[PDB]
């Protein structure tokens, strides 16, 4: 009984991952459009605004500029790398921990700690 | 080896350390870091241990040095253990009753302080009056 | 402006300077009221402008 | 006339408005734990001891004074200068004893926290036959390091009692040591915050030292935000020195620590950012383009491109600012998501063979392998092929309709053998033979294990 | 007050039906019609809409109940806090379930000429997107709510012994059986209908 | 269990980590093989004690300082778990410590009548009935004057309804019908309110659990009005609560109890509290049933009973470890072995 | 083809893709805001870094004001009901995505900060339950973007 | 915090000027794009000009 029923978990567990993991592994497809989307329509409110032939030389058409540089890049390094990048790592992460550690991963273990001074 | 594609290989070794030797012994091990020990005596209590009163002793120890941690915050052998624990303990007392005839005295301070207040602010409504 | 007053009033029998603050908040409180009736003064000034 | 705390001024003066009906002029005056004082006048008598029970109850000092407010005043600062002399005198004895503390804790802590540390070790030990029996793991590597060691050090001591030093052949579980150097140690980190692994199971985080930040570098495609993570990580790998003997807090612990996971997520990410054309969410014209746009057109017009060529290396920069670019992206990269994906689990899946294979198991390999192999091939493996398949064939010069492999893997479970549009030749016999193989692999993943682990109990 | 507003338009909606009937005027409520010329972009982006909300609004709800839990859980045995986050993932999978269904709807979603506007295909490909909306939205919103609860229990049997995570993490596998089931059918429903012509 | 999680998802998740930090039979059998209190201090400090004497040093160690820093430890992590708390939870927290704040009253207006010093008479009070007017009890001797000033502000305000003052001020006799009667109104109003606002798993296994309360002090007013009462049966009757599973057949045989078998014959009709008055301390009866019944609502998942479940549980630990070291101390081990454990 | 009642779905579908996602970045606010200010009442050197879950809900709202400009910039008098109803598609995702994420954010941030103060190794916990709350908002955002792509085709 | 925004502003601003005076189609090559390359480079080289005065200045810091 504890071996047949481990058997029919494992042949329902692993029969529904097969097709669970390949459409989670779709998220590889969803952060990537959300990255360039996001990376693109920040481009296209900040500094495509900042583009244009007229006032050449002016001091107000070159503050424009420095302004909304400084605007995309303060947004570019808050969002798109700080607050984008941690959830693409999470995402990668967690495509190790279900989809890649459940195919040959058993994890029943500890580990080793030995008597040390170093460590106290 | 390298032991980066599967894990090292393990023995379970059996010391006998003797009496005479035991605290070298137990010392060697500590800075050699290779021996992970296991708890023989898992069905023995939290007491009747064998080292259990030289293992009080160091939580007691512990706990006066966390005092001293916290006061200062606020404002080897067996015999060179046994003599500087000697000055833990000689100046933990001391360090202990001096604040503590300071904190009650600060109250007795602010018990004045709060008597000296009511009296100008008890005129006050008088001479207002 | 009536569940600050109720407590400003609760408040300020027991600490006289917390009267200022009640009328400041209470200030601030019925600027909405009149904010809303600077709005309504604004839209009805133009019912009957130019309409035909 | 006394003194009271502030948060139970209000409160006096209810109980004694309750006591005293009406009867009182009650003010406070704040004291400048904050504190209040009070003035009553009990206008009568009889309650005068019922007040001060009041007082006495919830901590007020009643300060009577009776003779005057300014001898009182003498002799009570008489009193406060000659106790705060006291506190000046006593703090500086007490600031005297912490500069022999402050300097000499360092020593007696780290004292305690060996020796404690010793004697908790201690504890787990046999105590048998006047002797202690210390039975542990070890490394193969360090047996004869400790044969070494501890019989150079018994014997220089004098104290001629030997040790004994044995090997036990035993069958519980041992711990498992991974030796990281400063490159796979915050892979392994991150591997073994989730599970610590079995003894001599293949380790997780020696394949995750490169799809960990390739799978990352997928999502996070760009060559703009990925040499900026490149760049603020090799200012930590070129200053890990100076990093090393610091104090870190646990979000820069946390960055510090994987200063070489973020040196790859940012290296695969510039390579795939080249893949696509996105720098910073722009194109580069590096190559020859695989289109050719009309050069005679009206203005404002929709127009599209004519197939010269096939873009070099990477994604074609003229479905930049394109109406249907986005439609192409999505199904380029839809299908790459597929694709690795089935690499990563193709790959990820032959592990558990080596596994049983090290544990000399045939029986977990026929029950849990072979009826997994040919079932994740056979049906996700055969969608992967047949990307590869579509992608393969032209569909426009042949003059046949592309079929859709969405509705392709729908009506292979549901109406076998019926192809409405043909993908390749004996498609519609081998996508039955297929799905047999699949069909037969769910009885077969189910009962062959337990089924012969019952019939070798007989 | 809500229940008084449930009978008052309980109320209306029967003097409306009875007094359109009584009059010989009873198919004038006309819900045949009101299917026929309304137009099948609103169920189509409806359905994609509410797709991919009810999926988030059901992955966002198991999110927090399993992950209040794990936090409250994990105060006193904190080894917990990294293991059970794949309760987490399998309440967040029912995302990603309603979000690669809902690009794959709004593949079906072009410019119909008006010529042939509200033909048979064109309006049946917008009712079958908005119900196979529905039935993904509504399905991975009852997965991730039961994958929620279910994770919660398990958060707090796993603190409780460690050898319990493994016997109700079972359970957790049943209850995502659900979101995928969702995914297969509204795939299924969606299968014939072709883009607006 | 769907909505619970969104004010007490932290709140549950501890208390059921301070679940596991009850000691199991084994933990109380290791406990029972200690020889000195210094032994059951170090005993302790291995279990989710740890380090609560340490304060203490092996010499002022009494047993009455080990279950005073032992309730002391519980009735902080319940101040922690109510300071979370929020809405219809803090209420519920409060309304638990209704019921302590009702003892502190009469225990403090009983050390007036003696004239014991209000300093230590309040050291006795429980510290989870406190209310800001708590010391201010000391100020009168009638019921009326200690009403109408201090327990007006009081959330125990309500609960003087029926109490009557015949301008007959205080003796021991009244003291108690004034504490009997409190707690009947109290148990009367808290069960209304777990009916009312309580969800319903956490309501089913909670009014189980409040109406053992209500058949507890049902039976202990009427067996203790045997010895040191002479009451008539019609002034009996507004002392006893009509919440629980014993009110509306029961009570009645028992507000006319005049012998001990006119509560036996009483108690001989109700299914579960028969056998109770035949054999065995009956004390070790009805803390042997609260702990069955507070077994079986941590077994409901997304309940709030399982903050009344844990304090319970963790006070009879508290009375189990108490008890032990009281036998340890004093050298008597017949009866050491009398801790319930249902955990 | 293109009626006169057809940009009402467009202007409440940039009104609805801020509206929803502000109430759901107020609540991820307000919510876990009183547990900052619960837990820093005793242990204060915690408050800049129990500080992400409002930064969390903030870029919620960022997710949501992206879609209503978006919106905005391809309203007309003279669309047709497919650019309507599109618009609509794209308010409604995004609106019920940053719903739901700034609910999840609020109930989770609360809870994670009183944890943190309590058990130190429950900041990294947090942080990465409130990662997988966060990106609930991207998958609105993209069906939301992915919308506005074919707004006018 | 700000040497290393004024570092990325010479060098991005410089890439994308010296993309304006090639007639870069990335940049140009649209309708909505601006019409004359050179007239955007010249103000897009001195905002160059402006963020390395800020990188010079905060250099010496």
């Amino acid at each position: 009984g504890d071996v047949m029923i481990h058997q029919v978990i494992h042949t329902i567990e692993f029969c529904l991952n097969c097709i669970s993991h390949t459409a989670s592994y779709l998220r590889l497809w969803a952060l990537s459009l959300a990255h360039a989307q996001l990376s693109s329509v920040l481009w296209d409110m900040t500094i495509s605004n900042a583009f244009s032939s007229k006032n050449s030389g002016s001091p107000l058409a070159v503050m424009k500029v420095v302004f909304l540089f400084a605007m995309w890049f303060v947004l570019t390094v808050c969002i798109l790398v700080f607050m984008e990048g941690t959830s693409a790592m999470l995402h990668a992460l967690r495509l190790h921990w279900v989809e890649a550690m459940s195919k040959f991963f058993e994890g029943e273990g500890y580990a080793y700690e030995p008597f040390s001074f170093r460590a106290i | 080896e390298e032991a980066i594609f599967r894990s090292a290989d393990m023995t379970y070794v059996q010391l006998y350390i003797p009496l005479e030797v035991i605290r070298e012994v137990t010392f060697l091990l500590g800075k050699m870091s290779v021996f992970m020990v296991m708890d023989l005596n898992k069905d023995l209590t939290a007491f009747q241990r064998g080292y259990v009163n030289q293992l009080r002793r160091f939580d007691e120890v512990e706990r006066m040095v966390g005092f001293l941690n916290e006061v200062v915050e606020k404002h080897l052998s067996l015999e060179n253990v046994n003599d500087m624990v000697k000055e833990i303990t000689d100046c933990e007392s001391r360090a202990r009753q001096l604040d503590e005839s300071l904190d009650s005295l600060r109250s007795k301070l602010n018990d004045l302080l709060e008597q000296r207040q009511v009296i100008f602010e008890c005129s006050k409504f008088i001479e207002v009056n | 402006i009536g569940i600050v007053g109720d407590a400003g009033v609760r408040g300020s029998s027991q600490q006289p300077r917390l009267f200022v603050g009640m009328i400041l908040i209470l200030i601030f409180a019925e600027v909405l009221g009149l904010y809303g009736l600077i709005v309504a003064l604004l839209l009805n000034s133009r019912a009957t402008q130019d309409v035909v | 006339t006394g003194s009271i705390r502030r948060t139970k001024v209000d409160i006096l003066n209810r109980i004694l408005w309750r006591l005293l009906r009406g009867n009182l002029i009650f003010q406070n005056f704040p004291i400048e734990v904050e504190k209040d004082c009070f003035i009553i006048f009990t206008h009568g008598e009889t309650l005068l001891k019922k007040v001060k029970r009041v007082i006495d109850s919830l901590n007020g000092k009643i300060v009577s004074l009776n003779t005057r407010s300014s001898e009182l005043v003498d002799t009570l600062n008489r009193q406060i200068d000659d106790l705060q002399r006291i506190l000046d005198t006593t703090e500086q004895t007490l600031h005297t004893e912490l500069l022999v503390i402050h300097d000499q804790l360092p020593v007696w802590s780290a004292m305690t926290k060996r020796e404690k540390y010793v004697y908790t070790t201690l504890n787990k030990f046999q105590q048998e036959s006047q002797g202690l029996i210390a039975e542990g793991w070890v490394p193969s590597t360090e047996l004869i390091h400790l044969q070494d060691s501890l019989k150079d050090y018994i014997e220089t001591l004098g104290s001629e009692y030997s040790t004994v030093f044995n090997v036990i052949l035993t069958n519980k579980l041992p711990p498992t040591y991974h030796r990281t150097n400063k490159f796979t140690q915050a892979f392994q980190s991150i591997v073994d915050a989730y599970g610590i692994a079995t003894y001599k199971e293949i380790n997780a985080g020696l394949a995750t030292v490169v799809t960990f930040p390739f799978m990352f570098a997928i999502m996070f495609g760009d060559m703009g935000h990925g040499f900026i993570l490149f760049l603020m990580a090799l200012f930590l790998v070129l200053n890990e020195r100076k990093f090393g003997a610091m104090h870190r807090d646990e979000i820069f612990d946390m960055a510090f620590t994987g200063r070489y996971v973020l040196l790859l997520m940012g290296a695969f990410s510039v390579y795939t950012g080249l893949l696509y054309n996105d720098i910073f969410s722009k194109s580069m014209t590096i190559f020859k383009s695989g289109w050719q746009w009309p050069s005679t057109f009206r203005k404002g017009e929709s127009i599209e491109a004519k197939k010269t060529g096939v873009y070099p290396f990477g994604l074609d920069f003229a479905w930049h600012g394109t109406d249907n670019g986005l439609l192409f992206s999505n199904s380029y990269k839809m299908k790459l998501s597929i694709l690795m994906g089935y690499a990563h689990m193709t790959y990820s899946f032959m592990f558990s063979y080596i596994n049983y294979r090290a544990k000399n198991s045939k029986v977990d390999i026929i029950g849990n392998f072979i009826p997994g192999l040919v079932f994740m091939q056979s049906i996700f493996g055969y969608l992967s092929w047949a990307i590869v398949y579509k992608w393969s064939k032209d569909w426009i010069k042949d003059d046949k309709p592309a079929p859709g492999l969405l509705n392709m893997l729908i009506n292979m479970f549901l109406a076998p053998g019926t192809i409405d549009d043909q993908l390749y030749s004996g498609q519609a016999k081998l996508q039955v033979v297929l799905l047999l193989a699949a069909l037969v692999c769910v009885p077969w993943l189910l009962l062959y294990k337990p089924l012969t682990l019952r019939r070798l109990n007989k | 007050f809500s229940h008084f507003l449930y009978y008052l338009v309980l109320i209306v909606v029967i003097v409306y039906g009875l007094y359109k009937l009584f009059t010989g005027h009873g198919s004038d409520i006309n819900f045949g019609k009101f299917l026929l010329r309304t137009s099948p972009y609103m169920w189509a982006n409806l359905g994609i809409a509410l797709c991919v909300g009810l999926s988030v609004v059901g992955a966002a709800w198991g999110i927090f109940i399993t992950g209040s839990s794990m936090i409250g859980a994990g105060v006193r045995a904190p080894r917990i806090t990294t293991k059970n986050l794949i309760s987490i993932i399998f309440c967040e999978v029912v995302a990603i379930y309603g979000l690669i269904i809902a690009i794959v709807f709004s593949s079906k979603l072009t410019v119909a000429t008006a010529e042939n506007m509200y033909s048979k295909s064109n309006l049946y490909t917008g009712y079958s997107l908005f119900w196979a909306g529905i039935t993904v939205g509504a399905s991975n919103l009852i997965c991730g709510i039961a994958v929620g609860i279910t994770g919660a229990t398990a958060a707090i049997s796993d603190a409780a012994d460690s050898a319990l995570f493994v016997k109700i993490l079972v359970i957790e596998i049943f209850g995502s059986i659900l979101g995928l089931l969702g995914l297969i059918v509204g795939l299924l429903m969606a299968g014939k209908a072709s883009e607006f012509q | 269990g769907v909505y619970f999680n969104i004010d007490n998802g932290f709140i549950e998740g501890v208390v059921r980590g301070y679940r596991n930090g009850l000691l199991s039979n084994n933990q109380y059998i290791n406990l029972t093989q200690c020889d000195t209190l210094e032994d059951l201090k170090l005993q302790l400090s291995s279990t989710d004690y740890g380090n609560f004497l340490s304060s203490v040093s092996s010499e002022s160690l009494t047993t009455s300082l080990i279950q005073e820093y032992a309730s002391s430890k519980l009735y902080h992590e319940f101040n922690y778990i109510r300071d979370q708390s929020s809405g219809s939870t803090r209420k519920f927290m409060d309304y638990i410590t209704y019921g302590y704040m009702i003892d502190n009253v009469a225990l403090m207006i009983t050390g007036t009548i003696h004239d014991r010093d209000k300093g230590e008479i309040l050291q006795r009070c429980h510290p989870l009935g406190w209310f800001d007017t708590l010391p201010t009890l000391s100020v009168a001797t009638d019921l009326e004057s200690l009403y109408e000033t201090v327990l007006v502000d009081t959330p125990l305000a309500p609960y003087f309804k029926n109490c009557f003052d015949t301008a007959e001020e205080l003796d021991d006799m009244n003291i108690e019908i004034i504490r009997n009667k409190l707690y009947k109104a109290y148990l009367e109003d808290f069960y209304n309110f777990v009916t009312e606002e309580i969800p319903e798993p956490a309501k089913e296994c909670m009014q189980t659990l409040l109406g053992f309360e209500a058949d507890r002090r049902s039976i202990n007013i009427a067996l203790n009005s045997l010895q040191s009462s002479d009451i008539d049966p019609d002034l009996k009757s507004d002392l006893l609560p009509n919440i629980g599973k014993l009110y509306p057949l029961a009570t009645f045989h028992l507000a006319q109890a005049q012998d001990f078998e006119g509560v036996r014959a009483a108690l001989a009709n109700v299914y579960e509290y028969r056998g109770f008055l035949e054999t065995g301390n009956l004390e070790d009866h009805f803390y042997q049933l609260e702990m069955e019944l507070c077994r079986d609502a941590f077994t409901q998942q997304f309940a709030i009973s399982t903050v009344w479940a844990w304090m319970k549980s963790k006070e009879q630990e508290v009375r189990n470890i108490t008890w032990i070291a009281e036998c340890i101390a004093q050298n008597q081990r017949e009866r050491i072995n009398n801790y319930i454990s249902v955990y | 083809l293109c009626p006169v009642y057809a940009p009402f779905f467009g202007a409440i579908g940039c009104a609805s893709a801020i509206i929803f996602t502000s109430l759901g970045a107020a609540y991820g606010t307000a919510k876990s805001g009183v547990g900052i200010c619960a837990t820093c009442v005793l242990r204060p050197d915690l408050l800049f870094k129990n500080i992400v879950p409002v930064i969390m809900a903030g870029i919620i709202a960022i997710y949501g004001l992206v879609v209503s400009v978006l919106v905005c910039y391809s309203l007309g008098q003279k669309q047709a009901l497919y650019t309507g109803f599109i618009q609509l598609g794209a308010g409604l995702s995004v609106g019920l995505s940053g719903l739901a994420a700034g609910f999840a954010i609020g109930i989770v941030g609360d809870a994670g900060v009183r944890g943190s103060s309590q058990q130190p190794r429950l900041f990294v916990g947090m942080i990465l339950i409130l990662i997988f709350a966060e990106v609930l908002g991207l998958y609105g955002l993209i069906v939301a973007l992915l919308l506005n792509s074919r707004a006018t085709q | 915090c700000c040497t290393v925004l004024s570092a990325f502003g010479v060098v991005i601003l410089s890439v994308i000027a010296h993309l304006f005076n090639t007639n870069h189609e990335s940049f140009v090559g649209s309708i909505n794009d601006p019409e004359d390359g050179p007239a955007v480079a010249h103000t897009v080289y001195l905002a160059a000009l402006v963020y390395l005065v800020f990188f010079v200045f905060c250099g010496f810091q």
